[PDB]
């Protein structure tokens, strides 16, 4: 075989870039962020019919003004949760705030390449992380398994993500409601999921300075499902 | 924590524990139950160190409660004071021993017999006919050793545990705040609510 | 580094198959054969030596029968020596469990870690699995007579008559043919070496290649007594059967 | 606060003619407090019979230990421990606790099943072997069980007058002690054959 | 102590060790999960190439975790029992320090954790082995049907089987087994366990085990007798 | 034996105004009768207008102040230069002190400058990290002399509005960076008089939102 | 080839192919360039976004007042790298009341390295690192590469088309070296020599990322509209 | 200190005096005793001021992780279990702590627990601790019934803190009073034991040993 | 925790306008017994700096060692090593501050206490004291054991605050450290007669004057001392 | 060091 | 302990 940490004649890390290639067979997710707050929604793909979709927990709360959402091996997003949790928790034990998105993102990244022959392999899970501070505001990251993060306007992860990256890029502005931008989620879903979207396959959630981190109900997801088909029907 | 009797008569076992919980110069609560049921048929009663007492009750209550799972089967009361006794034998060599004391009434359904074993921090094991520890034996083993016969039903030996208690409320220095009774049989635990 | 000679002992094939564990297996296939059969009031443990040679010494000999405790013993089929590793183990956890409860260890107890130290090697570690598998004859106040088997994968069964090492395909369908619930000690013991004697790859089956052990209440009242067969006893027995 | 006189105690082990005597107490108590009247500190392993005075938790503890040993050892050698092997896994395991000892008196007797002879000892807590033809005492009355058995011994005994002499030795050591007494057990060891016997005794 | 990477990603992003795991699943008898609307009824096959075997003492396919959960399996036998031994522990160690029996979705969560720490520990293979964890959480009278598997992702089901022939059986639920309205008793809630395995078992006589669990910790396993039953009515139906 | 303590004695007062805040400290350090230095200053700029004094055990002082400065330059290397707020710095001390709660820092701190609303912050601390936000805290040698002072003159304690039948108490009032210094060289000048471990030189540090300004006064040398 | 498996095995030229590969991955990263005078040393660094709707990925980390670096490569090294001389930094202060010495800065580094090219397990750090700083000794800049090799010069640039920029402070040698009390005009010549590593793509306002450390001058980052003034 | 927590037809009533002691130095009239670790849980400090800041303050987070995993507010009984389980383990190290988890859940409804630093757990529908506990259990214990309203329950429980503060060198300032329903703790002001003593004194005719 | 074997006592130092002078006895006391009399406790490290060390003598032994190991390991890789990159008394101060308290923090302290006497590379006068407790305080005048309680009152007449040292030249400071070690000879009975003196001046540079001794002392009024009162002969 |  |  080969060393876990071996790189390739083009400088690149083996188990890096093949991790990368299980997180595009992963279910979609895509974040949007506004300065009326951040959007995150994720296609919920249940295997079989029989499968009781509200179990299937895509979307995920760090801290009150931090949220989550994950794409590929979501089993490997557990143990990241459960760091960003306690990172989140102990940051306010020791210093009597809220922690920065950033701070936040940056200690999951580190987690990242804590691996080799530590963990036996990388994570073979990307991360959305949304949230809201008073320094930089309302802020959407991506955290791959190399251990780096960018900042995004709007990002999607998953299979459907090349495609959905680029409706993103036409789609986006400096002035997006958080209305507008959460029908914008749903529309992008919608586009790029195998089976048709509806409020048990596909979940919603935003974060807000006022309310927090807030995951929707499949009712209210349901209406505004419903407010976007007359929206594009009406011209 | 204070007094913990114990009385094995024909068919069943008698536990009488002290409801009084006191710290300093004053007594915190008066309705404290210093036992935890090990298994359906054993029944634990516990005395000594703040703390330590729960700690130690709990910590076997869990172990037992795992073997009756694991096996889907009751431990024996012999097979369960054996264990008890080999904990307290290794905390006593410890950096900080389990300062507890214990009583463990039990009904072998295997022998169809009750069972009493008076166990003390050390890890000193001895089945007896009746039990007591602290201070409470004092007054109690002279009394049962007059008043007891192996033969007695239950509610001779509640008669028998009315006498120890009496005695305890006349010539005891401390308030204990009354006892909770609890009996051990072929039926299982239950708890006197009227003593 | 290292990584060039590691054989990776603890992995899957793409089938789903523990490579070790199945070679192990093919191991033991060649192995004496070695049978178990629970009556109503006991328990036959009847193993073949391999192949003997005239100038073994027959009677201060312990290849195959081992005693765990006064309750339980084993019958072994593979390499004598990681038996041995696994034997001094179980006698250990039974006078743990003795020291602890003071009550005998109850049968399944004392196999199922005795599997579960087995398994250990199938999944962690990166050593090669114990080449052994095991026949244990035993009695607790519980569930009376048991036979189980255990093998290199750490899984253990219970059974009223098996077989473990060479030819347990033919030994398995003479025991399903002639073996009922109401059968007693002495007619185990007559079909245990009626099934080695016809499954044996050696021309005729003899006393110097045989090891035999009973667990019977044959004691007085109440009580289980283990009897390991000296090489006189298996010599008559073989004659009372008939078999020379 | 002296954990060899607080559950109190005594052992007496005694040789007579092709035969060896073991005796001891049954009180158990705490300290002034009489508790149990049932505690035998004689425990057998095979035909090698073991009494431990001393603290009672560890009386309990060590019987337990000898007797997982001596199962190993005879799954191991086929064959039953004989005394004078016993006594030197004794000492062994006493030793082995030289900085944090079992608070212990034990005695071994027992006849060599072997060469007939009888055998008895003695040990201090922390494993050192007292091996005696004579006899052997062990407990909070091992003066008075020293001046009893230096002055009615004499060698050998019948069983039947061995036991008179050990029975003798032991009720009048435990009525000049407080801790020791509440009955006694005497055990009679032949070749192939062991008598024991609960003696009627003054019960305070 | 032994560090090897045994589960590692290959160029097309698969752990082929945890693929590898779910083909011995796969190989595994037949193990059926069927909540109605105040029970959850355990189906588990049992291959009937052994006989002489003594089901007194043979381990039973259903394992009870604490006296209100129980968890069943498909896959390597010898893998099973060290989920369920630390599921066990795990279910003890929740009561000491939560004074409070565990969740079904709890109990769950942590077997699943469990599975997922050795995809990705050094020197370790991944469990053989996909588990259904079914109970009722204290207080509660909602029925619960959790599933595994070894990659560690787990989730609940309306009804859902594992093992060999399972997507035959899957098929036969999915069809059969209406959300909108669950086998309304226990009998009807058996009677559909047994069923969809006899469209793969062979025979159902002693091929077929049925534990039915309750809420307040109210579970049994049922005999040959109690099977056989089910079997004869649904056959003389079938003709038709 | 070896005992690990010492007193370096002096004394701190820290009093907070509307927009403003003060740490006052003076600059005699002693052990037993000697006099170590005239001029030894414990009242610590740490930036991000955060002002520091431990007052105690001068080895134990020096450590904590040493390791709150390391605290907030790390805070600016992980989180992006944020400001620390003396809330979080509050917070920060007190894991710092509690992390030595089995063999305890000897010094009672005081921090001061402004919270996030621009307003005048004190907060004290004990050697093991019990913290508290105040408007007035004396500590070290001489703060049971100076403390009640502060009561009375700062609090207004004790003292009732003329005439009104001790009805009506006299009302709060944030007091003048003019006035707070008159009271701090007050305070110190009485300690100085009445305690041998005080006096040499007085050093005030005051925080605006201008940033630390600092004024140095003579105290008696005897 | 068969000696590229890991950084413990030499080749038969006595090459390490995994040393080798790692200097790759600093090729394939964003242009940073670095000069200095006798008075003030400059880092510039093009930063590089994923797309349109990213962030551009920040370049620059400061490690003391005094000192701070650039990377190009594995950002997650770089990381590493820094927060390990940061330390170092710290403990010089704590210890000796001692600015550590941007020369020994490189050493240590150099030595961190090193121990990662010798050991079976461990991987070569993926990240080249330009540190500048000012010390007792006056204004320097290091260029770092994840071979061990450490490297003190007046300019430098590492990245892709880095050849550009070295090639033209190669030129301006003699003008750039005593641009002395004048921080504008050092940036200036380093913005000029970042420009001829631009291919179609020109420096924007969220694109540029500047760092100076000199006489009278902490090491301070400018980035967004504080670099408008040098576009 | 002087701390009280009990139970009543109408939730829980917690009162508190505000005096941190070092010796015979009163330290601080202005102390917060009662922590808020979340909108239906309150924790009392008794003891070391260090020690219960400390630890009730990480208890809080605790409990924040708890709701994070389990999507679900943590119970009083696993609350003071946590608390109760960590000073066990600093058992003799000399950790001194007095303290009552007060709260409100939808299983257990209004529960108070005992937990001190020896490791002693207590569930119970009456507590007193701290240095005044004596001076806190006479006014309270002979005044109590399971009827008082919500405006007689808030008066007894601030009266008994008086009382205590009066006697109880160790205990003054003010008294900080909260009250717990079903809906969460609401926060009943500070009262200055300066003008609370007089205005009791006159209005109920009391204190009587004391110079009017 | 050890308790001191042989013993140095008074080390003595102040500033004046243009450096720092340092001094101390060349006696090693074991108890009462005044053992060895050829004891430096005055140690030089480069050109700028001078360690004077009171208390344990072991101690103080594993103290040169260490700042012997220092000067090496600053030399290592180091171009600038007599120049810019020189070690400076604060540097030597700061690293020996660090380990007293890290020793005292372990329960098991160097028994000393030290004073750090040089000149900075901009001119600055350095003095700084450090003890067992890793207590760490600077004056004008600094001293240790008697030399505090009997040196700094006669010192500190001489600089009493920051604005007398560019007022007290070389001589007259060099007088007053010399008449300190005369009144300590008078007075301390673990101390003696010989003794080792170092003025660093950042023009002259580091002057170490060895083998000094007390003179010009008082003894003659003895002679009039008859009894304790009443006794006339 | 405080107490309450 | 016995002494010799
Ligand atoms: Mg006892
Ligand atoms: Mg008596
Ligand atoms: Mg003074």
């Amino acid at each position: 075989d080969r060393g876990v940490s071996t790189f390739s004649p083009e400088g690149r890390l083996f188990q890096v870039e093949y991790s990368l290639e299980a997180i595009k067979l992963g279910s979609t997710a895509i974040g949007i962020a506004t300065k009326e707050g951040v959007v995150l929604g994720v296609e919920k793909r249940a295997t079989s019919p029989l499968l009781e979709s509200d179990s299937i927990e895509k979307i995920v709360e760090i801290d009150r003004h931090i949220g989550c959402a994950m794409s590929g091996l979501t089993a490997d997003a557990r143990s990241m949760i459960e760091h960003a949790r306690t990172a989140a928790v102990t940051h306010n034990l020791y210093y009597d705030e809220d922690i920065n998105v950033e701070s936040l993102t940056q200690s999951v990244c580190d987690l990242a390449l804590r691996f080799g022959e530590l963990m036996s392999r990388p994570f073979g899970v990307a991360l959305l992380i949304a949230g809201h501070d008073a320094d930089d505001g309302y802020q959407l990251f991506h955290a791959e398994p190399s251990g780096t993060f960018y900042r995004y306007n709007a990002k999607a992860i998953g299979s459907g993500s090349e495609g959905a990256q680029a409706e993103l890029l036409n789609e986006w502005h400096s002035s997006l409601t958080l209305k507008e931008a959460e029908l914008l989620v749903l529309k992008i879903l919608k586009q790029v999921m195998e089976e048709k979207l509806d409020e048990n396959n596909a979940q919603l959630s935003c974060i807000t300075k006022q309310d927090g981190f807030k995951i929707y109900d499949n009712e209210k997801t349901a209406e505004l499902i419903k407010e976007l088909k007359e929206k594009e029907a009406a011209e | 924590m204070d007094i913990i009797l114990g009385i094995r008569v024909q068919d069943s076992v008698i536990l009488a524990s002290s409801k009084a919980v006191t710290r300093g110069i004053s007594v915190l609560k008066d309705s404290d139950d210093k036992t935890r049921q090990l298994s359906p048929h054993t029944l634990m009663s516990f005395a000594g160190e703040a703390g330590d007492t729960v700690q130690f009750a709990e910590y076997i209550q869990a172990n037992i409660q795992l073997y009756s799972i694991r096996e889907d089967y009751e431990l024996s009361p012999q097979a369960v004071s054996s264990f008890v006794r080999q904990e307290l034998a290794k905390s006593i060599r410890s950096r900080r021993p389990y300062q507890v004391n214990v009583l463990i009434g039990g009904y072998d359904k295997k022998k169809n017999k009750p069972e009493l074993y008076q166990i003390d921090y050390l890890g000193t094991k001895v089945e007896l006919p009746y039990g007591a520890h602290g201070y409470s034996g004092f007054y109690t083993f002279s009394l049962l050793d007059h008043h007891y016969r192996p033969d007695m039903t239950t509610e001779e030996g509640l008669d028998l545990l009315k006498l120890c208690v009496q005695e305890l409320e006349k010539r005891m220095p401390m308030d204990f705040k009354g006892v909770i009774v609890k009996i051990v049989d072929k039926d299982g635990i239950r708890q006197v609510d009227d003593f | 580094g290292s990584r060039r000679y590691d054989s990776r002992t603890t992995i899957f094939s793409p089938e789903g198959r523990l490579y070790q564990v199945e070679y192990a297996l093919e191991s033991i296939s060649h192995a004496g054969t070695a049978i178990g059969i629970m009556a109503s009031d006991g328990i036959v443990l009847a193993a073949e030596r391999k192949v003997t040679s005239t100038l073994l010494e027959q009677d201060t000999s312990t290849e195959k029968l081992y005693k765990l405790n006064d309750k339980i013993a084993v019958a072994v089929a593979g390499l004598t020596a990681d038996a041995e590793i696994l034997i001094n183990t179980a006698r250990i956890h039974a006078q743990n469990y003795l020291k602890t409860y003071n009550e005998d260890i109850p049968v399944e107890i004392l196999v199922r870690r005795l599997s579960d130290i087995k398994q250990g090697y199938t999944q962690h570690g990166g050593l090669r699995p114990f080449g052994v598998s095991f026949i244990y004859a035993g009695y607790d106040d519980r569930y009376g007579y048991q036979l189980y088997t255990s093998n290199p994968s750490g899984n253990y069964t219970g059974w009223k008559a098996i077989s473990v090492g060479a030819n347990t395909s033919a030994a398995q369908t003479l025991l399903q043919m002639d073996y009922k619930d109401d059968m007693k000690v002495d007619d185990a013991i007559e079909l245990a070496l009626k099934t080695l004697s016809k499954t044996t790859d050696s021309s005729a089956l003899t006393y110097d290649r045989l090891e035999f052990a009973t667990i019977r209440k044959g004691a007085n009242d109440g009580e289980v007594y283990q009897k390991i067969f000296k090489p006189q006893e298996i010599k008559d027995i073989l004659v009372k059967t008939g078999i020379t | 606060s002296d954990p060899s006189s607080i559950n109190g105690g005594i052992v007496v082990a005694m040789t007579g003619k092709d035969c060896v005597a073991i005796a001891c107490d049954l009180r158990l108590g705490s300290q002034s407090l009489g508790v149990s009247n049932k505690f035998e500190k004689i425990f057998h392993y095979g035909h090698v019979f073991l009494g431990i005075t001393g603290l009672a938790t560890d009386v309990t503890t060590l019987n337990e230990m000898f007797r997982y040993k001596t199962n190993l050892y005879k799954l191991k050698e086929e064959r039953a421990i004989e005394p004078e092997t016993f006594t030197q896994l004794v000492s062994s395991s006493l030793y082995e606790r030289r900085f944090g000892p079992y608070f212990v008196g034990p005695v071994v007797a027992g006849i060599n099943s072997k060469s007939g002879k009888p055998f008895i000892a003695g040990f201090d807590l922390i494993g050192c072997i007292d091996e005696a033809k004579d006899f052997i005492v062990s407990g909070t009355a091992s003066d008075q069980l020293f001046g009893m058995c230096e002055s009615l011994y004499e060698p050998n005994l019948e069983p039947e007058d061995l036991f008179e002499t050990i029975s003798q030795a032991l009720l009048n050591a435990a009525d000049r002690d407080a801790l020791s007494g509440w009955g006694a057990v005497v055990y009679i060891i032949k070749k192939d054959e062991v008598v024991k016997r609960y003696l009627k005794m003054r019960q305070d | 102590g032994y560090d090897r990477a045994l589960s590692i990603f290959s160029p097309d992003g698969h752990i082929f060790q945890v693929e590898y795991a779910l083909e011995a699943v796969k190989r595994g008898t037949c193990a059926v999960g069927v909540k109605g609307k105040n029970c959850v009824v355990l189906g588990c096959e049992r291959r009937s190439t052994l006989k002489l075997q003594d089901t007194r003492i043979t381990p039973s396919k259903v394992s009870k975790i604490d006296s209100h959960v129980v968890l069943s399996f498909s896959g390597l036998n010898a893998d099973s029992r060290i989920l369920i031994e630390k599921a066990r522990v795990e279910a003890q160690s929740h009561r000491l320090t939560l004074e409070d029996p565990v969740t079904v979705e709890y109990l769950t969560r942590y077997v699943a954790g469990v599975q997922q720490r050795y995809t990705q520990s050094g020197g370790v293979r991944p469990f053989g082995v996909s588990t259904l964890i079914a109970g009722f959480d204290p207080r509660d009278d909602e029925p619960k049907l959790y599933q595994t598997e070894p990659s560690g992702i787990y989730s609940s089901w309306s009804a859902q089987t594992i093992g060999r022939n399972s997507k035959t059986v899957r098929e036969f639920l999915e069809k059969n087994y209406d959300r909108k309205e669950p086998p309304a008793t226990v009998e009807e809630c058996v009677k559909l366990t047994v069923r969809s395995l006899l469209e793969v078992v062979q025979t159902g006589a002693k091929n077929i085990e049925i534990t039915v669990v309750k809420p307040d910790s109210d579970i049994v396993a049922l005999s040959s007798e109690e099977i056989n039953q089910y079997v004869t009515q649904i056959e003389q139906e079938k003709q038709e | 034996q070896f005992n690990p303590y010492g007193d370096n004695g002096g004394t701190i007062l820290g009093i907070a105004g509307e927009d403003f805040a003060v740490l006052a400290g003076d600059t005699r350090n002693i052990t037993d009768y000697s006099i170590n230095s005239r001029y030894e200053p414990k009242v610590f700029d740490c930036g991000d207008n955060i002002v520091m004094s431990a007052n105690g055990f001068a080895a134990d002082g020096d450590a904590l102040v040493k390791r709150f400065k390391n605290s907030v330059k790390w805070y600016h290397f992980d989180h992006n230069d944020k400001k620390l707020s003396i809330n979080s710095a509050a917070r920060n001390i007190q894991h710092l002190l509690y992390g030595k709660r089995f063999f305890p820092y000897y010094v009672h701190t005081i921090i001061a400058g402004l919270d996030e609303d621009g307003k005048g912050a004190v907060y004290s601390f004990d050697p093991v990290g019990s913290y508290e936000r105040e408007q007035c805290r004396a500590g070290g040698a001489a703060a049971s002399l100076i403390m009640p002072f502060l009561d009375n003159q700062v609090n207004f304690k004790n003292q009732y509005e003329p005439g009104t039948n001790g009805k009506v108490k006299k009302p709060l009032k944030y007091l003048s960076v003019e006035e707070v210094i008159k009271l701090v060289r007050d305070s110190f000048t009485s300690a100085t008089e009445r305690h041998i471990q005080v006096g040499d030189g007085l050093e005030i540090l005051i925080v605006t939102k201008d940033g630390v300004r600092k004024e140095f006064y003579e105290l008696k040398r005897d | 080839n068969n000696y590229d498996g890991d950084t413990v095995t030499f080749s038969p030229t006595g090459r390490l192919f995994q040393v080798e590969y790692a200097l790759e991955a600093i090729k394939q990263g964003s242009v940073t360039v670095g000069l200095r005078s006798n008075t003030h040393a400059v880092l510039v660094a093009l930063k590089r976004n994923a797309d349109e709707l990213s962030s551009y990925q920040k370049k620059i980390i400061k490690c003391d007042e005094h000192m701070g670096l650039s990377l190009a490569g594995l950002a997650p090294d770089a990381r590493v790298l820094s927060n390990y001389l940061r330390q170092q930094c710290n403990y010089s202060s704590l210890v000796f009341n001692r600015k550590l010495a941007v020369e020994r800065a490189g050493h240590l580094l150099c030595d961190k390295a090193q121990k990662n090219t010798q050991s079976y397990g461990g991987r070569p750090y993926g990240v080249g690192l330009l540190i500048i700083g000012y010390d007792k000794s006056g204004a320097h800049l290091l260029e770092f590469q994840p071979s061990g090799n450490v490297t003190e010069l007046y300019g430098t640039a590492i990245g892709a088309r880095s050849q550009g920029a070295k090639t033209y402070l190669e030129r301006t040698l003699d003008t750039f070296i005593k641009i002395d009390g004048n921080p504008d005009e050092l940036i200036k010549a380093g913005v000029e020599a970042i420009s001829q590593s631009l291919r179609d793509e020109s420096l924007t306002v969220d694109n540029l990322s500047i760092a100076i450390v000199g006489k009278d001058t902490p090491f301070t980052i400018y980035d967004g509209e504080a670099v408008a003034k040098y576009i | 200190t002087t701390t009280l927590a009990f139970r009543f037809q109408g939730g829980i009533i917690v009162a508190v005096d505000s005096r941190a002691t070092a010796g015979n130095w009163v330290a601080s009239q202005t102390v917060k005793k009662v922590i808020e670790i979340n909108p239906f849980l309150l924790g009392t400090m008794a003891g070391g001021a260090a020690d219960c800041q400390f630890w009730e303050t990480w208890l809080g987070s605790q409990c924040r992780l708890h709701e994070l995993r389990e999507k679900e507010r943590i119970s009083v009984a696993a609350a003071s279990k946590i608390l109760s389980n960590l000073v066990y383990q600093y058992k003799g190290a000399g950790l001194s702590m007095g303290t009552m988890i007060c709260g409100y859940t939808r299983k257990e409804g209004p529960t108070i627990y005992y937990v001190d630093s020896d490791g002693t757990r207590l569930k119970g529908d009456i507590f007193c601790v701290g240095s005044g506990q004596t001076f806190a259990y006479g006014v309270l214990d002979s005044n109590y019934k399971w009827d008082l309203s919500v405006e007689d329950a808030l008066y007894l429980g601030k009266r008994s803190i008086l009382a205590a503060a009066h006697r109880d060198a160790y205990s003054g300032g003010s008294v900080n009073l909260y009250h717990v329903t079903e809906d969460g703790w609401i926060y009943h002001g500070n009262h200055d034991v300066g003008e609370l003593f007089w205005k009791v004194k006159e209005e109920e005719g009391s204190f009587n040993n004391v110079i009017g | 925790t050890q308790q001191p074997i042989v013993t140095g006592t008074s080390v003595i130092s102040m500033k004046y306008d243009n450096g720092v002078i340092i001094a101390a006895d060349n006696l090693g006391s074991y108890g009462s017994l005044l053992r060895f009399n050829g004891v430096e406790r005055l140690i030089p490290v480069g050109d700028n700096t001078v360690v004077g060390i009171s208390g344990d003598i072991s101690d103080m032994q594993h103290i040169e060692r260490l700042l012997k190991d220092l000067v090496t390991e600053n030399a290592y890789d180091n171009p600038l090593a007599d120049a810019e990159e020189a070690l400076e008394p604060s540097y030597i101060f700061e690293y020996l501050a660090t380990v007293m308290y890290q020793r005292r923090s372990k329960m098991n302290p160097l028994w000393n206490a030290i004073i750090v006497a040089g000149v900075q590379s901009n001119g600055d006068q350095f003095l700084r004291y450090v003890n067992l407790l890793g207590v760490t305080y600077s004056s004008p005048t600094l001293a240790t054991g008697f030399g505090a309680h009997m040196a700094n009152p006669l010192l500190r007449k001489v600089v009493d605050r920051e604005s007398d040292i560019p007022k007290t030249t070389v001589q007259v400071a060099e007088e007053a450290i010399v008449n300190a070690m005369r009144v300590l000879y008078y007075r301390d009975a673990r101390s003696s007669r010989n003794f080792s003196l170092a003025i660093i001046d950042k023009n002259t540079g580091l002057t170490f004057k060895k083998n000094l001794q007390v003179e010009n002392m008082k003894w003659d009024f003895a002679k009039d001392i008859k009894g304790y009162g009443t006794q006339k002969i | 060091f405080l107490w309450x």
